[PDB]
């Protein structure tokens, strides 16, 4: 690809972003998931292989069917309310279909069954923007319309999210396959908190996408797509082991790492709303993607492998490849627990 | 300057013509006196009604009748 | 709710302009220039009360003033305006354009038989005023009292009681 | 939940009323740990790309600490910022709510019976 | 997150398609532009939660205007007790509901 | 509603002659053929070059949806405005045209 | 029954469109949805959109169905389609039973079973369709939405350029 | 409400479940998606036109003009894969279950 051309279609995957960020009328913001959508196509086809091409089909009908559900939802808004603000919704019934199509667009349960796919299909960057921008605009519809949402539909949601991104990762070893079934388990976290307090959920999307953000660098800087490769990489670069250590470690969940920040804090702005189940079966469930992370970093981070002689010609050679933020992003997404206050400002 | 001129009106004379129409429809409204004109009738023309005032006691540059000789004109517009 | 309050049918009869629409359009300069005080009287207090239960009278008082304004013209120039609105008639779109010496003979017998001046290119859609007696609608839109906005932040702004007071971070 | 309140000036990182508000020092210790995550980001760079970690770069660690306090530092007055407001509208709203906030008799624990349970 | 960019910069990028009472080409009124206007006037500055509760009235009637259940719902009940009077025999149309009498302008 | 007479008239009429011209040299009993093409059974080889004309045709003819309101935004009174946005549609159709162009898409259908 | 005919033309839209997602192939698929946005289009038509019935007719069956039966040509060379057709088709005729005798209706919201003819406005408009200066307005109050779109659409080029190379 | 939008909806839904649950050509999901994209046109425009809403107008040829482009999108993905495996069977699309 062109980089002039790429750096246009990137700049358009942002600007649909901020369309549908500062956008006040509801056209807008359909009209900015469109842009999105239609520039996202070619980045994820960047290498031109038939996974890329089945992998961009699938997410083209998912964000398709969940943008025509959302002008469905924005058109019985103007039947019940004969306007177009971007505000809370006038009908239970576009609420309801304006939470499904904005699930289907976040990839949450039970429309997850494309994100597992579709990241496996696409680059490493190309699922990195995937897993980490397209986040970004359907959590600030679902952040504006929140006096509209059903409760127990996106309780629902997002417990139904929580348990197949726990017990959907537990089987796999590919790494963008575990990306993506963290992916659904974090956005049913931030989903269940949303009609609680928003700035959680601002907090819950920001610490993700640092870590995200994080594993995806670490994974575009070592080459490795599955376990076993990520495996052979403390024979060519110790550190980068240790920092898949510990940043999927913070994903889980462990204290003293930031990733233990967001959803301990969701727990203490649960239980202020009386809710002591939800968050104790949530976090039970939380308790399980930690566990295989552990397995997945005990097994197979942790205790040296054997590897192959070809890896000799390789300690001859240096990374020039440009980690870019990958230091920041490492440091942010474990050590940022004693800076916990900080989420006032997202307030 | 006129030697790559000719040589684009030698080979795709399409192109050269194309693009100098498109600059003078692209400049020339901002040298035309007349462009003045065309705002002045689009807002002269009255698809609606003109809806009129209650006189409060002080208008007086708001006529009493169509016939008097306050108020706008279109006698720029008769004459041009 | 309530009951809508109409009007009796005694109220609504006045004596109808029974003329077609290019009759209408063919004395419609003159009649802008000569009926204006009435017509705009009426369309004031039509924008104004919002009701056209409020706007019989004066509506009436249009009726009045056009009837005159044709027998005006019938006891004088019936036959050019005749010979006119028929020429007016004759066209799908009602041209004023293919009819104008129909026009000028009707104008000449006019201006000499009631002295009445056309109006020019630009006179019949003049904002004018209005010198009426009747009062100002206190509340046209019939609208109840609003509710009383939100308080407004006032005060100095102190700094936080003993900082966040999450958990414990001091700050 | 704030969100009706910086929604009438908005898109202000630091509005005008946070500077009413004391600042914070330089010895913050909230902002030394951002400089101590800015040091172990410039050790973490070195370590990525295998360079003499404590000794390489002195100016890109400098640039490091140098740049992390510099973000944090505007990060901390809007964290301030934030509370500070958060404890102004909790005291105006008690102050224009007196009903809702009904000063509870305070009986000393000669009034109060506890019951006594013996651990025998 | 809205960032109201439209608001800091002071452009107006959407805000004019976005209710029936904005200004319209050539002045054209909506259908229920007074009961969008009493109900946008009412809930103004007050808060949704305010205007939920304290606005109903309004909305109810901006809402009728634009469903028209209520007037549909006594159109249906007129127009049933006047077939079932037909039905019975117990009402005649009169002339000017017959279409017989040469309407008045 | 004349323009639906008019329509069901002109259907009517060729539904008239199409079934006519199908049933009336079927009254005749001529011969019954057995009759047991350039490509012989090759199954249709994908053209890349035609499809691309045809959504070259689709976004083209969006951009002129786009365009077709004009006689009736000349008649507005912030002219510079719709000027502006009027030059700016059709300079965009040009630059999709230009980019067509420069990429090779108008070839071997130029 | 004719005061009904925008209601009628709704059935057979609800019709058309269980006769193409039914689906026995994409060729009678798009065959249906052609008729279906006829008349649909002559629903629109029914209510004075007529700038918008000529872009359904213009732009999405004489501009993109066309692409879609192309495609379907070139790349694309029952008893579940007929029992799927024949069960939407006994789902909508027995809602048109209900809500002709009852005048009244109920799936998901409430639903009167007289005419739409009654909705309307007794006005008039002068010298102008309401419509078609609204649309005229894309290019005067519209200006955000002119440039969002065209560079929707230029993107849209250079995406299809770049996704249909497969270099 | 109106009884006409009732239609309206039940041919998007309709339209809806074609697109979910059939596991066909991928032609037609693209003709199921379009059907819901014309239920779409013609629900915003009887509403517009009904309310006399007059800078919404404009709004449907909005809604046709994206979604036509998307609609273009859409074809050159199929064209994909009808240029890998020869058809349009989106049981062809199964590569990445592993
Ligand atoms: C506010 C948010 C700011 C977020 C970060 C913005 C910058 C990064 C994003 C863009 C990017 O990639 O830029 C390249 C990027 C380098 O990223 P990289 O490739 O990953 O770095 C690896 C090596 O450093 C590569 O080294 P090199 O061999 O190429 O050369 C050394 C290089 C050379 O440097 C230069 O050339 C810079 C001087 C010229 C600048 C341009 C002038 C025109 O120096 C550095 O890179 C030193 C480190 C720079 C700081 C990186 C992190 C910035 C702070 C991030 C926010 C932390 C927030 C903590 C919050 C905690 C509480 C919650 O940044 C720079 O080169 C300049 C950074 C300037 C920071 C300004 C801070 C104040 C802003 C107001
Ligand atoms: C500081 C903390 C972060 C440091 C990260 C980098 C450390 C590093 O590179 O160490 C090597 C370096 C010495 O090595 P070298 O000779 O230069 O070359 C390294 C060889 O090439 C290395 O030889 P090799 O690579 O050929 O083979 C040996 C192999 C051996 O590799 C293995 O055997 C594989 C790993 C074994 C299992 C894992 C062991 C534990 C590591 C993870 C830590 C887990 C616990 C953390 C807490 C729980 C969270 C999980 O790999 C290594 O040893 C790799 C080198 C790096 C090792 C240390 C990495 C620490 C990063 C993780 C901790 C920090 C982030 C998480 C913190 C979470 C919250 C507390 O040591 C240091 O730089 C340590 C710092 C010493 C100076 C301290 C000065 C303090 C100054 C304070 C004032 C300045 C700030 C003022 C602020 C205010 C201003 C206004
Ligand atoms: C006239 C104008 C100029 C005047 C100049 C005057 C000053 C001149 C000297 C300039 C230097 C000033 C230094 C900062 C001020 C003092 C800070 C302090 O002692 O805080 C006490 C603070 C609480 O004690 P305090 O009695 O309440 O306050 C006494 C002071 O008034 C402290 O003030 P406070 O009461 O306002 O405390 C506020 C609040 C007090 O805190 C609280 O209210 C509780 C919340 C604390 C966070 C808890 C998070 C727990 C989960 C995460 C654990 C992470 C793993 C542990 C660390 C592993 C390695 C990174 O702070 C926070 O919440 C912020 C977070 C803690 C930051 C502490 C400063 C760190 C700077 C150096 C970073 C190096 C690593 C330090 C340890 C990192 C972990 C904290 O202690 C701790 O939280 C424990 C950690 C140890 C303190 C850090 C000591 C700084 C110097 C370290 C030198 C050695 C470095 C060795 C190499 C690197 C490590 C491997
Ligand atoms: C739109 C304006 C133009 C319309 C078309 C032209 C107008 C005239 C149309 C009718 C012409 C006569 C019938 C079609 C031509 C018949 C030619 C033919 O081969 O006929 C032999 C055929 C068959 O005769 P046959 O039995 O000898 O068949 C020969 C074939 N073998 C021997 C193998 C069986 O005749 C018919 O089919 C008779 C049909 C009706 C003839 C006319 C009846 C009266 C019409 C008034
Ligand atoms: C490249 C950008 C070309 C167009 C720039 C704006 C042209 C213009 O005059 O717009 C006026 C128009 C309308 O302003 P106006 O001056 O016509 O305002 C008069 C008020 N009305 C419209 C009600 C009659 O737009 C704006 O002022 C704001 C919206 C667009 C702002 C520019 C966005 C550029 C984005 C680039 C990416
Ligand atoms: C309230 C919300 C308001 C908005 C808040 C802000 C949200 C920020 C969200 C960040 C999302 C970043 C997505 C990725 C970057 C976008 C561009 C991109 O993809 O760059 C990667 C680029 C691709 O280059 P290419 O040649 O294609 O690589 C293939 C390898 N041969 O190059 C590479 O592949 C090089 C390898 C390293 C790339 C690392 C990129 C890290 C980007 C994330 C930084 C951290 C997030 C920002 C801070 C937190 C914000 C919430
Ligand atoms: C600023 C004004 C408005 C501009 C925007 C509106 C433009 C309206 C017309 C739209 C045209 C759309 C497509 C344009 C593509 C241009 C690039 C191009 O065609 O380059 C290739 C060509 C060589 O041709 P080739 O590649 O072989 O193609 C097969 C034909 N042999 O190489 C060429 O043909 C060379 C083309 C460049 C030279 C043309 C110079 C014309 C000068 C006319 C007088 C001045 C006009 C004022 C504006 C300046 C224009 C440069
Ligand atoms: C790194 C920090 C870079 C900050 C750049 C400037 C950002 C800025 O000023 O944002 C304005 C915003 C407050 O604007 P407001 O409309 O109140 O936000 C509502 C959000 N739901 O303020 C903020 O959003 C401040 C918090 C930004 C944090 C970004 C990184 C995490
Ligand atoms: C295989 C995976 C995923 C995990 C589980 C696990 C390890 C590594 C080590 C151990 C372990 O199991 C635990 C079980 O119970 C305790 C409890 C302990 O304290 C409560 C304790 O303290 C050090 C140690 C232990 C075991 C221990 O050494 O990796």
């Amino acid at each position: 690809m062109n980089p002039i051309i790429l750096i246009i279609i990137l700049m358009t995957v942002m600007l649909g972003t901020i369309i549908v960020m500062i956008s006040t009328h509801w056209l807008l913001i359909w009209i900015g998931f469109e842009m999105n959508m239609l520039a996202i196509i070619p980045i994820m086809m960047k290498k031109h292989n038939p996974r890329a091409t089945e992998a961009s089909t699938k997410y083209f009908l998912t964000q398709s069917t969940a943008s025509m559900l959302l002008m469905m939802a924005i058109i019985i808004n103007l039947m019940f309310s004969g306007q177009w603000t971007v505000m809370k919704l006038f009908n239970p019934m576009a609420s309801m279909l304006m939470t499904m199509a904005l699930a289907m667009k976040l990839g949450m349960a039970p429309f997850h069954f494309w994100v597992p796919e579709v990241t496996q299909g696409i680059p490493l960057s190309s699922g990195l923007i995937l897993l980490t921008w397209q986040k970004l605009a359907p959590m600030s519809v679902l952040y504006q319309i929140l006096p509209s949402i059903n409760l127990d539909l996106i309780l629902t949601l997002s417990i139904l999210s929580i348990t197949i991104g726990g017990w959907g990762g537990l089987n796999q070893t590919q790494l963008r396959k575990i990306m993506a079934y963290s992916s659904i388990a974090h956005m049913g976290w931030m989903t269940a908190v949303l009609l609680y307090n928003p700035t959680m959920t601002l907090l819950n999307l920001i610490i993700y996408i640092i870590m995200t953000s994080t594993m995806f660098t670490l994974f575009m800087a070592n080459s490795t797509t599955t376990t076993l490769s990520l495996s052979h990489t403390w024979n060519k670069a110790p550190i980068m082991t240790i920092l898949v250590l510990i940043t999927l470690l913070s994903m889980g969940g462990l204290p003293p790492l930031s990733g233990f920040m967001p959803k301990w804090m969701i727990i203490q702005e649960m239980t202020k709303n009386d809710s002591i189940i939800l968050p104790t079966l949530m976090a039970i469930t939380a308790l399980l993607n930690l566990y295989f992370y552990m397995r997945l970093t005990y097994s197979t981070a942790l205790t040296m492998f054997p590897s192959t002689n070809n890896m000799k010609m390789k300690w001859q050679f240096p990374t020039t490849k440009r980690m870019t933020l990958l230091p920041t992003m490492t440091v942010l997404s474990t050590m940022l627990l004693p800076l916990t206050p900080i989420l006032s400002i997202l307030e | 300057v006129a030697a790559f001129l000719k040589n684009v009106w030698a080979k795709e004379p399409v192109l050269v013509a194309s693009f100098a129409i498109a600059g003078l429809a692209v400049i020339l409204p901002t040298l035309s006196p007349y462009t003045k004109y065309s705002l002045m009738i689009n807002r002269a023309t009255p698809y609606n009604y003109p809806v009129p005032l209650r006189d409060d006691g002080n208008m007086p540059d708001v006529p009493s009748h169509p016939q008097d000789p306050q108020g706008p004109s279109l006698e720029w517009l008769k004459r041009l | 709710p309530g009951i809508v309050e109409l009007p009796s049918l005694e109220d609504l009869k006045v004596q109808e302009v029974k003329v077609s629409s290019s009759v209408l359009k063919a004395a419609a300069h003159h009649y802008g220039a000569q009926c204006d005080k009435p017509n705009k009287e009426f369309m004031l207090c039509r924008w104004e009360e919002k009701d056209p239960r409020r706007c019989l009278e004066e509506g009436k008082l249009v009726n009045q003033c056009a009837l005159e304004f044709f027998r005006q013209i019938k006891r004088h120039c019936a036959e050019p305006f005749t010979e006119y609105w028929t020429c007016i008639d004759y066209s799908g779109l009602q041209l004023f354009r293919r009819c104008r010496k129909e026009q000028a003979q009707f104008d000449k017998c006019v201006l000499d038989k009631l002295g009445w001046v056309r109006p020019d290119l630009g006179e019949l859609s003049k904002v004018t005023k209005v010198k009426t007696d009747r009062p100002l609608p206190e509340n046209p839109y019939h609208s109840r009292a609003r509710p009383e906005p939100n308080p407004e932040v006032e005060g100095d702004l102190k700094p936080a009681r003993h900082g966040s007071r999450l958990f414990f971070w001091t700050m | 939940m704030m969100t009706g309140r910086q929604a009438r000036a908005p898109l202000q990182f630091l509005p005008d009323e946070a500077r009413s508000l004391p600042p914070p020092k330089l010895t913050d210790p909230r902002l030394a740990y951002i400089g101590f995550l800015g040091y172990c980001s410039g050790l973490i760079d070195n370590a990525i790309r295998r360079r003499p970690v404590l000794s390489a770069g002195l100016h890109r660690q400098f640039l490091y600490i140098t740049s992390f306090v510099f973000v944090g530092y505007y990060l901390l007055k809007r964290q301030d910022y934030m509370y500070a407001v958060r404890d102004h509208d909790m005291f105006s709203y008690i102050k224009s709510h007196p009903e809702d906030f009904p000063e509870k008799d305070k009986k000393t624990y000669r009034e109060v019976f506890e019951e006594f349970h013996p651990v025998r | 997150p809205f960032f109201d960019v439209q608001k800091k910069l002071g452009v107006d990028l959407d805000h004019w398609m976005t209710i029936q009472s904005a200004e319209q080409p050539h002045r054209i009124p909506a259908r229920c532009h007074a009961f969008e206007k009493e109900w946008i006037e009412c809930a103004h500055g007050i808060g949704s939660i305010r205007a939920e509760k304290e606005c109903k009235i309004e909305f109810e009637d901006f809402r009728e205007c634009l469903l028209r259940q209520k007037t549909m719902k006594r159109l249906n009940a007129i127009k049933r007790q006047r077939d079932k009077l037909i039905k019975e025999g117990k009402y005649t149309p009169p002339p000017h509901h017959s279409g017989q009498e040469d309407l008045r302008p | 509603m004349n323009l639906m007479i008019t329509l069901l008239t002109n259907f009517t009429l060729a539904t008239l002659l199409v079934t006519i011209a199908f049933w009336l040299p079927q009254l005749n009993v001529y011969s019954e053929k057995t009759s047991p093409d350039p490509m012989g059974s090759a199954r249709l080889p994908f053209s890349m070059k035609f499809f691309l004309v045809a959504i070259t045709f689709l976004l083209f003819d969006l951009e002129i949806a786009l365009l077709l309101p004009l006689p009736w935004a000349s008649q507005t009174t912030n002219l510079n405005t719709m000027l502006t946005m009027a030059l700016l549609l059709i300079f965009l159709l040009a630059v999709s045209l230009a980019y067509e162009w420069t990429q090779k898409g108008l070839e071997w259908t130029e | 029954m004719m005061t009904y005919i925008v209601f009628i033309l709704s059935i057979i839209f609800v019709m058309g469109f269980v006769g193409f997602s039914s689906k026995p192939s994409p060729i009678y698929g798009g065959l249906g949805l052609i008729v279906s946005g006829g008349v649909g289009c002559g629903i629109v038509l029914n209510f004075g959109g007529s700038f918008l019935g000529l872009m359904v007719f213009l732009i999405y069956l004489g501009g993109m169905m066309v692409v879609f039966g192309y495609t379907t040509a070139m790349a694309t060379e029952n008893k579940v389609v007929l029992g799927t057709f024949i069960t939407g088709l006994l789902m909508e005729f027995l809602m048109v039973y209900y809500v002709l005798k009852d005048k009244e209706v109920e799936i998901v919201f409430k639903f009167n079973g007289m005419g739409d003819w009654v909705i309307y406005d007794t006005g008039d408009s002068g010298f102008f369709s309401e419509e078609a200066m609204g649309i005229a307005a894309l290019y005067s109050y519209g200006t955000w939405l002119v440039i969002v779109t065209g560079w929707s659409l230029l993107i849209g080029v250079v995406v299809i350029m770049e996704i249909t190379r497969g270099n | 409400m109106s009884l006409v939008y009732m239609n309206i909806m039940m041919a998007f839904t309709v339209s809806l479940t074609g697109l979910l649950m059939y596991r066909s050509h991928l032609m037609s999901s693209l003709l199921c998606l379009e059907g819901m994209m014309l239920s779409l046109f013609i629900l915003a425009t009887l509403m517009i036109l009904n309310s006399h809403f007059t800078l919404a107008s404009m709004m449907p040829i909005i809604l046709l003009v994206f979604a036509a482009c998307e609609a273009a999108l859409g074809l050159s993905l199929l064209v994909m894969v009808s240029n890998t495996y020869g058809t349009d069977y989106v049981q062809n699309l199964n590569l990445l279950q592993c």
